[PDB]
RNA sequence: AGUAGUAACAAGAGGG
RNA sequence: UAUACCUCUGCU
């Protein structure tokens, strides 16, 4: 069902689609946004993803 | 709209039944639960159905043709009733509803259906285009093989075929996957713009296509060609004794021409070897000869196909052989040796499995490309030698580096580090390793190895590092600052007189060909092949044997070299041709001088070993080997066997199963207890007899000395009484 | 002159007129009645053959299981099950040997197939003994059965939809001692009706427990029936039916089995016809090839006798385990238990007997489960003897069969302890003047022997047959026989130095399949054609075919040409259709068109191959997508009918879809018994999937994976898919919201 | 009676 | 008990 709701988006919106599953998607910028928040600052989990 | 959909699903979740069900039951489990039914399978639909039409509503369909057609005809008979079905909501109705419909029904657009039912209008397609040529009778052999059953197939896997079908009908639905390759983009645009806005369900379409797209197999006795569109019409084609010739509608593919034109090649050169004068033979042959109905001598003009076999017949028309290429920007020339191909995979340093097209055989190329040149000796993945030279130490270096490359040696393949990836047209796998190699060779150069060399004028060595060294060098490399004529014998060489091609050196692989060959040759039998080649020589023998059998007689060297005995010889080995002559002759002879002892059938039996120079060898023989579709086959001296078969209750010689024409009714009658024609110098008197001593193998016939008998294991189980026969045959 | 067929055997050879001798044009032998008789026969005949093995009563079930192996060795030619443990893992040691690396892909693959098979592949299959009804059923409803029950104690594994899971469920299922079941029953109320008071029957469902017996003698319950329409025998015999446990596990083991077989040359099984002659050709080929011109060769048509009653689930159990050896042993001990299972295995014994009373004139029905407490002076003498018998084996209405097996059990894993005794038999191993090689599929088995002698022969032939005899494969002395190698059979294939025609196997073949008027056009066509290239048909007699076809079709749907004087049911539609029509040749045969076929059209569907001669308004009919005649099946069976030559395999054919595609009307008799109610289950779920695909169409492709409920998918779908419509489409802004509400709505009713 | 052939059919179930 | 009817089923 996730994947359904990702490429109904992509379908009449001509977009890009993402490998991995995202959390969330804007609907006026039309970006996808991917949430990882932990322990860690901002740089060591920033620049791995 | 999307309205009464969730209107409707309102309605059902109102039913306390229905939102039970809805809720409890998860979507995998929902699976289970569409199947889920009192319905057995019917053990006899035949009997069931014949029951049923007997019936006044056997057809069961849809409520909603209660709205759509009348409850009765024109001519009163009911056409539905409102009686349900067992199990669900469609009611039972009449045969006379789906004429109805078929006469006085809605109409609707359907005309892009031969697009959705591709694959079967593409099979009449080929039957309207196609051409028929005559009906030709003999015993058509059919080996059993593994063949494609689906022409036109966009070869993909079922995944891959999954994905596409998924992208065409069910696009918002497709998975965390995507389109991978450029075959299945190219494929799924192609098919989004011919089934666009076109009336039919998806299901249907969803199904043609997996049948259409996915290469499926079956086995099947083929005689002939085993294409794709050949196989499609083995039932019209070829029965128990009939060829009914037919091209199919459409071009034959490049793959399967190219194949077909080797393997007529081949053929057409091993016949000509064994005739009086090959390279007449050859040209005659190359004349007449067709393949998919197109002559022979157009394909080696346009096609460029470089095996041994077709440069020969390349060479004899005075056509270019096909003996260059290029490879990162260098053009190779053959000098000498032959390119024999061997797909196989194997591992880098990385641990990345490849399959490349690996070339084996000795081979030397004179190569040369921008601004240097070399000559390269090259075996199976091995750089023999290379000699450079060029305008500057980084050309030398780079047509270097190509070389090390094109050698496919062990030591270059294990020296790559990390993975090979390059483009968005992706490269074949040998321009993988060059532009890696090309990029950085540091550890190439380190893994490949350092030889000593002595020291002549005018070489020098190149050391891993760069510099030139006078007696150190990379293994193999050194740096240092075409017609054709074909004899009467079909060896082809160069202005210098050196052997290029030979016809002894043509490959004896046969394999079955994927295009229909015709020689329309008197050299050639009716049917193509080696079984063809048996029953064709023993069917004539038997047809024209009252004429053979006193040429037998008066002029034996006349029947020995009858032209017919030609073909038969190809099935033989080489090297045997001359000692199996030998052999023959010297039992025939015996049969002539030794007389009362008379087998006819033995004399049909060895008859075409005959037909070659005779050896003046001493060697035994229990069968002569014959060499049909690779294996080779034995035909036994003494009785039967596989290959030669004279079967007394039907008063047949059977060769290979087919029957090859009754011998005359008095070879039934026709005995001696001495047999001649078996083992040279000797002969078979009767049942092995223990007062002559025990038993010796065929091989030790040499101990017995001139007039002594002794028993023998002579083939097949059986033990013989045998004698020395004093004065030898001629 | 007195006129005799088989005098054309003087002059033809009996391989070259071997249909002469097949009399297939005629109604098969079909069993009237019970197959008590048949069931109560096997399971005496089991144990007789294993009759000098240890009895010992079960822990679980308290049944009497006889265990024959590593038993006496026999000292007669008689059928004997007395298979040795030692023996049977020497030969499958030496079928490791012979293919390094078979046990380790063979066992790769089916654990991969293991981690990906979900529990809808127990769906497709044939009819399954249901525990829960005590009869037999389709796979699904017995498999929906088994999971509701299941989820109605505590058992919901499964819920995952992995099959491993189910199959845990199964284990631990025994482990209960009140497993509910609800059994349905008649009740006789009376209402009133305008005015007269009627009686009205009606259907009740009463929950029962059962014991730790009840529920473990029943998931180890195999059914049995009468094998009926079967030819070449005087005599009937019966078939099985495994139950819903076991069936999953026997899934596993007979994949195992088919990756072995897949990658054996001396395996007949899987393979189609040419590939098993192929594979004989090839085995004959090498036999000549590795012999020496002094060497004879003889081949054995070979039959095992009693193939089936003689072999053991224990020995199965030791092949399993040997063939997995250095695996996972999880994976080890899930294969094992279909083998545990058939070890405790107990058999139905049917419907029961049927009594008369000649004087009295009246009939009555026992059940077999009648036969334990009911007097013998009903019965004749052998059917008395046998109920005796049957009596010491007899737990709970079933009968005891520790030792055997029976048709319709188990399948590929008895051809590797065959294909391991041809395996024996190579020069290297025997190193002896005799040496053999061969084919096997089931008890048909081909044997060449080749050896320098003919004693040779009698010495291998010896050494096959008393190897064969440790394992417990007897050959039968009766129906086999040896001759030099030249001539053969196997499964009815008949070589003579070669293999020939046998096209009298296929005669039941040709005529109207009866699945529609689209389905057996297509179906009979192919026939025709298929026999062209397989089996010799030659091109008059398929004209003739394709003629006699068409006749039999006609007669059949009544759908004869529309200029005939005929009159049926369907004339005068079909004759309003011809008149109308313009051209006629485009019209279909079901629509009174003429035959297109010949030799050369077989290949080609009907409406492909009329396509262009049809008026535009009959085309535009005949193919109409929203047409209430076609049943929109699933991808996986859209143009799937179901035929017998081995078991029962689907028949793919090739066909338009039209209003021809239709399907004939149901059985009814369900709508008289106490399971009526499972047409309104059908009904309600069949409502409940045309739903779900209309918010996703893809299911009716490919099967939807997730463990969520369907309403809240389809309420998921209704959601996104109405703001696609309105965020970029045609859809207005007070449709959003009343599509909102909606599942608002739907989600306040749970 | 007749079908049939190792066991059945020669209607079964209900309106009780 | 009989004789008329009526309903369901024809692979379940
Ligand atoms: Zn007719």
């Amino acid at each position: 069902i996730a994947w359904t709701i990702v490429n109904s988006i992509c379908n009449m919106t001509e977009n890009s689609k993402p490998r991995f599953l995202p959390d969330l998607y804007d609907y006026k910028t039309n970006k996808f946004i991917e949430i990882g928040v932990t322990r860690r600052k901002v740089e060591d989990y920033y620049y791995e993803k | 709209s999307g309205m009464e959909r969730i209107k409707e699903l309102m309605e059902m979740v109102k039913n306390s039944r229905m939102r039970e069900i809805l809720t409890t039951t998860s979507v995998d489990h929902m699976a289970v639960i569409k199947k889920y039914t009192s319905g057995r399978q019917e053990k006899n639909p035949a009997l069931r159905m014949k029951w049923m039409m007997a019936m006044k509503y056997p057809i069961s369909a849809s409520s909603r043709i209660r709205e759509m057609i009348p409850e009765k005809d024109e001519d009163g008979n009911t056409l539905w009733t409102n009686t349900k079905d067992a199990g669900s909501n469609r009611v039972l109705v009449s045969p006379n509803a789906v004429t109805w419909w078929n006469r006085a029904g809605p109409v609707s657009d359907v005309v892009h259906y031969p697009r959705v039912y591709k694959m079967y209008f593409d099979r009449l397609e080929r039957l309207t285009h196609g051409t028929f040529g005559p009906v030709k009778f003999y015993n058509q052999v059919k080996v059993r093989k593994r063949v494609d059953i689906n022409p036109g197939h966009k070869d993909l896997t079922s995944r891959e075929a999954q994905e596409v079908i998924m992208e065409v009908v069910f696009p918002n639905e497709v998975g965390a996957r995507t389109l991978s390759s450029d075959a299945q983009l190219t494929i799924t645009k192609e098919k989004k713009e011919e089934l666009k806005n076109c009336k039919i369900s998806p299901i249907m379409v969803a199904y043609m296509l997996e049948r259409e797209l996915v290469r499926r197999t079956r086995f099947l006795p083929i005689a002939g060609a085993t294409s794709s569109t050949y196989v499609e019409v083995l039932h019209l084609t070829q029965g128990t004794c009939w060829e009914q010739q037919y091209t199919p509608g459409g071009e034959a593919e490049n793959d399967d021409l190219d194949q077909t034109l080797i393997i007529a090649s081949r053929n057409i050169v091993r016949r000509s070897i064994v005739a009086i004068d090959p390279l007449a033979s050859l040209l005659s042959m190359c004349h007449t000869t067709s393949i998919s109905s197109e002559p022979l001598v157009e394909i080696l003009r346009s096609n460029p196909t470089d095996e041994q076999a077709v440069n020969i017949c390349k060479a004899a028309l005075g056509i270019r052989i096909n003996n260059s290429f290029s490879f990162g920007g260098y053009n190779f020339k053959r000098v000498k040796g032959s390119s024999q191909r061997t797909e196989k995979a194997v591992l880098t340093g990385n641990l990345q499995t490849l399959t490349m097209t690996i070339f084996e055989g000795y081979e030397e190329f004179n190569v040369s490309g921008k601004r240097a040149s070399a000559v390269l000796k090259k075996g199976a993945q091995r750089l023999i030698q290379a000699i450079i030279g060029g305008r500057t130490l980084e050309d030398i270096l780079n047509l270097m580096i190509t070389l090390m490359v094109f050698s496919q040696e062990e030591k270059m393949l294990k020296a790559v580090r990390g993975d090979l990836n390059f483009v968005n047209q992706r490269l074949n796998p040998m321009y993988q390793l060059l532009r890696h190699f090309q990029k950085d060779s540091s550890t190439l150069l380190k893994n490949w190895g350092t030889e000593e060399i002595d020291p002549i004028m005018g070489i020098a060595g190149i050391m891993p590092d760069g510099t030139i060294n006078k007696t150190q060098t990379l293994m193999g490399v050194r740096l240092s600052q075409i017609r054709v004529n074909i004899d009467k014998y079909l060896r082809v060489r160069n202005e210098k007189g050196e052997l290029l091609i030979s016809p002894e050196e043509v490959s004896e692989a046969q394999g079955q060909e994927k295009l229909p060959i015709n020689y329309n040759s008197s050299l050639m039998w009716e049917v193509n092949g080696p079984e063809s080649i048996l029953t064709n020589t023993y069917h004539w023998i038997i047809k024209n044997w009252e004429l053979l059998k006193t040429q037998w007689m008066t002029d034996p060297t006349v029947l020995y070299n009858r032209i017919e005995f030609e073909p038969f010889q190809t099935l033989i080995p080489k090297g045997n041709r001359a000692i199996y002559s030998g052999f023959t002759r010297t039992l025939f002879q015996q049969m002539r001088d030794v007389e009362g002892t008379f087998d006819s059938i033995q004399i049909i039996k060895l008859l075409p070993f005959s037909a070659h120079p005779p050896s003046l060898g001493r060697t035994q023989f229990s069968s002569f080997t014959l060499n049909i579709r690779g294996a080779p086959l034995r035909l036994l001296i003494r009785g039967n066997s596989q290959v030669f078969n004279y079967n007394q209750m039907e008063n047949v010689i059977i060769v290979l199963g087919k029957s090859v024409g009754s011998p005359e009714r008095s070879i039934l009658t026709e005995s001696s207890s001495i047999e001649s024609a078996v083992l040279r110098g000797f002969l078979i008197l009767g049942k092995a007899n223990s007062k002559y001593g025990p038993v010796l193998t065929i091989g030790e016939l040499d101990k017995l000395g001139r007039g002594e008998k002794a028993n023998v294991l002579i083939g097949q189980g059986d033990t013989v009484l045998v004698m020395k026969r004093k004065r030898d045959s001629s | 002159m007195d006129v005799n067929p088989m005098l054309i055997f003087l002059k033809v050879p009996v391989q070259n007129a071997i249909s002469t001798t097949f009399p297939y044009t005629g109604d098969p032998p079909y069993s009237h009645g019970t197959g008590t008789g048949y069931t109560m026969d096997t399971v005496i005949r089991t144990h007789d053959y294993s009759s000098r093995g240890i009895w010992k009563t079960n822990s679980e079930t308290g049944a009497q299981q006889l265990n024959p192996i590593d038993g006496p060795l026999p000292e007669d030619n008689e059928p004997s099950g007395y298979a040795q443990t030692d023996c049977v893992l020497e030969l499958i040691e030496g079928l490791d040997r012979s293919h390094p690396g078979l046990f380790e892909t063979a066992c790769q693959e089916t654990i991969d197939a293991i981690q990906q098979t979900r529990v809808d592949k127990l769906t497709q299959g044939r009819q399954t003994y249901d525990w829960t009804l005590n009869r037999n059923q389709p796979a699904a409803t017995a498999l929906a059965n088994t999971i509701e029950v299941f989820r109605k104690n505590g058992y919901k594994l499964n819920e995952s939809g992995r099959l491993i899971d189910f199959l845990k469920d199964v284990l631990l299922s025994f482990e209960n001692d009140s497993m509910e079941v609800t059994t349905h029953f008649q009740k006789k109320k009376r209402i009133r009706d305008n005015k007269k008071m009627i009686t009205q029957r009606t259907i009740g469902k009463k929950r029962v427990k059962l014991t730790k017996k009840n529920y473990l003698i029943r998931a180890l319950t195999l059914n049995t029936m009468t094998k009926d329409a079967e030819r070449g025998k005087l005599k009937r015999r019966a078939i099985a039916t495994p139950g819903m446990q076991i069936r999953g596990f026997v899934y596993f083991v007979e994949l195992l089995a088919r990756n072995i077989c897949e990658r054996l040359e001396q395996s007949g099984l899987p393979v189609g016809g040419n590939e098993k002659k192929a594979k004989l050709a090839n085995v004959i080929k090498k036999m000549m090839a590795k012999s020496t011109d002094e060497e004879l060769s003889y081949t054995i048509t070979g039959d095992n006798t009693k193939w089936n009653e003689n072999q053991n689930p224990r020995i199965f159990l030791a092949m399993v385990l040997r063939i997995t050896a250095g695996q996972p042993e999880w994976f080890r001990d899930l294969l094992a238990v279909a083998p545990i299972m058939f070890s405790n295995k107990v058999a139905r014994l049917g419907r029961g007997y049927m009594f008369e009373s000649k004087s009295m004139h009246l009939r009555t029905q026992i059940s077999a489960e009648n036969l334990s407490d009911i007097n013998l002076r009903y019965f004749n003498e052998d059917t008395k003897k046998k109920i005796e018998k049957i009596r010491h084996l007899m737990v709970e209405g079933t009968a005891s069969l520790s030792p055997g097996m029976m048709m319709g059990m188990f399948n590929m894993l008895s051809t590797v302890l065959g294909v391991s005794v041809l395996n024996l038999g190579q020069r290297e191993i025997l190193k002896r003047t005799y040496w053999w090689d061969g084919l096997q599929s089931s008890d048909d088995f081909a044997l060449i022997i080749n050896g320098h002698f003919k004693e040779d022969i009698q010495q291998g032939v010896n050494h096959f047959y008393r190897t064969c005899k440790l394992v417990g494969i007897n050959m039968s002395q009766k129906k086999s026989y040896i001759n030099k190698t030249g001539t053969f059979e196997f499964t009815s294939f008949f070589y003579r130095y070669g293999f020939v025609a046998n096209f009298s196997m296929e005669l039941p073949s040709f005529g109207v399949a009866g699945n529609n008027e689209s389905a057996d056009m297509s179906i009979g066509t192919t026939v025709i054609k298929t026999n062209m290239i397989n089996n010799d048909l030659g091109p008059a007699t398929a004209q003739m075919a394709i003629q006699l076809f068409i006749k039999d079709y006609r007669y059949t749907y009544r759908c004869h040409r529309g200029d005939t004087n005929l009159e049926t049911r369907r004339t005068k539609s079909i004759k309003r259709l011809w008149t109308e029509t313009i051209s006629k040749a485009g019209l279909l045969v079901a629509d009174g068109g003429p035959n297109p076929y010949n030799l050369r059209n077989l290949h080609i569907p009907e409406v492909c191959l009329k396509w262009s001669l049809m008026d535009p308004d009959y085309r535009g009919r005949l193919c109409n997508p929203n047409n209430p005649f076609v049943h929109h099946m699933e991808v996986e069976s859209t143009n799937l009918a179901v035929v017998m030559p081995g078991p029962a395999k689907s028949l793919e054919y090739d066909a338009v879809a039209t209003t021809h595609s239709w399907t004939p009307k149901r059985n009814r008799s369900i709508l008289n018994t106490n399971q009526r109610g499972i047409l309104e289950d059908e009904r309600i779920y069949q409502k409940c999937c045309q739903v779900f695909e209309k918010f996703f169409p893809s299911s009716t492709y490919r099967r939807p994976i997730g463990m969520a409920s369907m309403l809240d998918a389809m309420l998921s779908r209704a959601r996104i898919d109405a703001r696609i419509d309105l965020e970029s489409g045609r859809i207005s802004s007070q449709d959003f919201s009343e599509i909102t509400n909606t599942c608002k709505a739907i989600e306040a009713l749970k």
